[PDB]
């Protein structure tokens, strides 16, 4: 963009300008400044570009002390790779639990076909709706501050196939949240849902929330059985057929 | 939650009056002419009925608790009236004006009673799909698919005037004020999840925190296109609007990072209104032009040459088929068919052949009024031809009838059919390049 | 006397409806577009409001 | 470009500035300077103009203390007395005439630009009629150039027709007026 807009000339010298080296230099600068917060201003002038080599002539740093959290000072936060996990299933099978990425949209559209209808309902603005494709596409684009989603994935023949999804959305004041879990057909009874719920409980309690809210059907006995196994509150709404689940994280 | 604001069941107008020079008068008249499905309750001790509706003296005498309240009284009473509402138990309130102070007391009261405020100095809210017109504007609006958010009351009124005079239908129309309690980030989620909305338009003048703005915009940008316009670029403009100055180049970076698009002036803004509606999303970036004159197309090419656009190349089969339609048209050897005295018959004979190929992604038809081909007949013929073809679904269409006086009816017919149309050339190219860059 | 007919202070429409194919609909619409200076009271249990005006279920419930 | 500069002529880019050129070559009297004064009933339009005038290095006007004093007491709560863009929100036609009469009496600017955004207080047609008669009856209107911009396309057709009949320039958008003004200044 800089070159094309003629803000920076490409052949000011007898030779062209290499872009890979300059991009690498900028990436190094970004790493340095993000890592170290004591730096308040940095100035490199002149920067000597000679073909494939780049060098610094004079550099000036203005620094200040103290820093609160080193992360709130930014506007976009990176991908939390420290939550990536390998889990061996009940039947000895291996799979990977990890946060969601924008590249998972195709895989997500097939996985939704082979899922029972009853579990596909959620509560939005005092209404009950059911997931569609747009909802999943939206779920792929996430900020890992106020909304989180985990997927359980399997690797076969250089493809990734999804088994289960879980999502949690938090309120502006950081006092409530809403959760949802989806599992594929022919995968029930293996504890996958329980593992996903435990992983969500850990993350949410560490975030600093108070309680967790959800809903499901009364006819569906597996989810209510699991919630009871947790021992957390299940209320039943009459004349509407909705069962509300409450889990107080203390 | 914002469901008591964007979908109320009952409304109480505080300050309703029978004086035509009042804001309560206009609020009541706008509310009773919309098609609302709930009660409208005027509260005043100075009349027994307002425009034929029985009135109540005070908030405590209301038969039940309302969902929404609009304060059309003066600012001096604000802090008292809010308190009363808190006792009654209402959820949201719209405030007309404030003296730039007591924002602290307003926020304290709202937090104490768990209430949400639509920023003071706000023009109001329009929801055509619910028949809701809780606004102070003097011009009507229609159902549609385009949502608009504005910041300043002067800006809100100027833009809604420009819009209604541009006539375009809308899905939502929210005018924030000081953004004391409800801000852009909160509205972006609701609008993204909405189904009647197809595109979002913003007019920004200042921001409180850009982190949440970028986060929410990033989240909502993968559903529908989003466009922006900002105006704080010169020192006189900075001082008249009372905003900080030295951050302009950072705004471009943030807009790029969030995946949004920026427009310069309002002349490209009604082009934006015409293109966000009536135009289907593209599948490529190859353009084909046809016209009955050399100069117009030339004026277009230069514009397309200044934004690095792509032209279309015609297949030999299509070139052969086009030949024998009429002699002395060398234009079979370029992506701009050219005529001088063509009739509508040549127009249809070209459209049918061209639509059958797989050579381009968008077609631009230019007309200069002439004796051989009158404007209205050509418009009707083109509309029917587009109707009956089976390939018209996979192609984008742009029209440009270049005669102001004699092309009003043709433009009205095009608009009725749902076809985009633009006044002058290189106004179509600007929209086409806008969409290509967005994609 | 004919002063309660040719110069009323209040009117009650019995049968007010939100169906455009009704006489109550037309009566309410005509009454609200005239410039009357008193209350117009719709009486019906089949709606909660007619054209934006709160309704009452029966004659005995009128204020 | 070199030859056009040498011959003393002016160049325009596209046809969108061409009907502005048609509107300005007729109906507009030649200028005597380069100072501009703006009045409007809304903040954003003027701002959109300023940026444009800032991108061509234009000149604004400064108001005399006597003119500032006379303008005061016409209507309170108008900070705009302290800048060369009078600003209103819900003004009426009376404010328009009471501003025009005082402004035309001074010797502070060389051209006046009036902007209107339709509103309930000031309908377009009556405001246009009032402006036309006010310009008619003043004795100083000879020595000033006038520009108008009624910004409502649907509701301002009749006002625009009346302006054209009176022989007054009129433009569809803001900074379409500034383009013409800077064109003429550069030509001079």
């Amino acid at each position: 963009q800089g070159i094309k807009s003629k803000k920076i000339r490409a052949r000011s010298a007898l030779r062209p300008l290499d872009v890979a080296g300059l991009s690498q230099l900028l990436v190094q600068v970004s790493n340095l400044i993000v890592d170290c917060p004591e730096i308040q201003r940095l100035d490199i002038h002149p920067l000597l570009a000679s073909g494939s080599e780049f060098t610094a002539l004079d550099v000036t740093l203005d620094i200040s002390p103290f820093e609160g959290d080193n992360e709130s000072r930014l506007a976009v936060r990176p991908y939390p790779h420290q939550l990536e996990e390998w889990v061996e299933l009940k039947n000895g099978e291996r799979c990977l639990f990890r946060p969601i990425l924008p590249e998972d949209e195709p895989q997500l559209q097939q996985f939704i076909s082979r899922v029972t209808k009853e579990d596909l309902y959620y509560r939005y603005f005092s209404e009950i709706n059911e997931f569609t494709h747009e909802d999943l596409a939206n779920m792929t684009q996430i900020d890992y501050d106020r909304e989180m989603a985990f997927v359980a994935v399997r690797r076969i023949d250089q493809t990734e196939e999804i088994l289960g999804v879980t999502r949690a959305i938090s309120d502006p004041d950081n006092i409530d949240a809403e959760f949802a879990v989806l599992v594929r057909s022919d995968l029930k009874g293996l504890g996958l849902g329980r593992r996903l719920m435990e992983k969500l409980i850990t993350y949410t309690r560490d975030h600093g929330l108070q309680r967790l809210n959800g809903i499901t059907m009364p006819n569906n006995r597996g989810m209510v059985a699991l919630a009871r196994k947790l021992g957390f509150n299940v209320d039943i709404q009459l004349e509407e057929g909705i069962v509300g689940l409450t889990l107080n994280l203390a | 939650g914002l469901e008591a604001l964007l979908r109320p069941k009952s409304i109480a107008v505080i300050g309703a009056s029978m004086k035509p020079n009042r804001a309560g008068y206009l609020m009541m008249r706008n509310l009773l002419a919309g098609g609302f499905n709930g009660p409208v309750l005027p509260v005043t001790p100075a009349w027994k009925a307002v425009l034929g509706v029985l009135a109540w003296p005070d908030i405590a005498s209301l038969p039940f608790t309302p969902d929404l309240a609009v304060l059309c009284t003066n600012a001096s009473r604000n802090l008292a009236l809010l308190e009363e509402l808190g006792e009654k138990g209402c959820k949201t309130c719209i405030i007309l004006s404030a003296p730039a102070s007591q924002h602290e007391d307003l926020r304290a009261c709202a937090l104490r009673h768990n209430m949400r405020l639509l920023g003071p100095n706000s023009l109001g809210l329009l929801a055509p799909w619910q028949g809701l017109n809780a606004s102070f504007s003097p011009v009507p609006i229609k159902r549609g698919k385009l949502a608009f958010i504005s910041q300043s009351a002067a800006v809100s009124n100027t833009i809604l005037d420009w819009a209604q005079q541009r006539k375009m239908g809308f899905s939502y129309f929210i005018a924030l004020g000081d953004s004391l309690d409800i801000d852009v980030d909160e509205l972006l989620d609701y609008l993204a999840r909405d189904s009647k909305t197809s595109a979002i338009l913003l007019y920004l003048e200042q921001l409180s925190d850009a982190r949440r703005f970028v986060s929410a915009a990033r989240s909502a940008s993968r559903n529908k296109p989003i466009l922006v316009i900002k105006s704080g670029r010169s020192p006189a403009a900075q001082r008249l609007l009372n905003t900080t100055a030295g951050m302009d180049p950072a705004w471009d970076a943030a807009i790029q990072r969030a995946g949004l698009l920026r427009v310069q002036d309002t002349h490209e803004l009604f082009s934006a209104v015409e293109t966000l509606s009536h135009m289907r999303p593209l599948r490529g970036d190859r353009l084909m032009i046809i016209s009955n004159g050399a100069a117009p197309a030339a004026l277009a090419l230069d514009a397309l040459w200044s934004r690095n656009g792509k032209l279309a190349t015609l297949s030999e089969a299509t070139c052969q088929k086009l030949r024998d339609a009429l002699p002395e048209h060398v234009a079979i050897s370029n992506p701009l068919d050219l005529r001088d005295d063509a009739s509508s018959e040549h127009y249809i004979k070209t459209l049918d052949i061209l639509l059958h190929s797989q050579d381009f992604d968008a077609l631009m038809v230019i007309h200069s009024p002439s004796a051989a081909a009158p404007a209205t007949e050509s418009a009707q013929v083109l509309i029917e031809a587009v109707k009956h073809h089976p390939r018209s679904k996979y192609v984008s269409l742009l029209t440009n009838w270049c005669g102001e006086h004699s092309s009003q009816e043709a433009r009205r017919l095009f608009s009725e059919a749902g076809l985009p149309t633009y006044r002058t050339p290189e106004g179509t190219i600007t929209a086409f390049m806008h969409m290509v860059e967005y994609r």
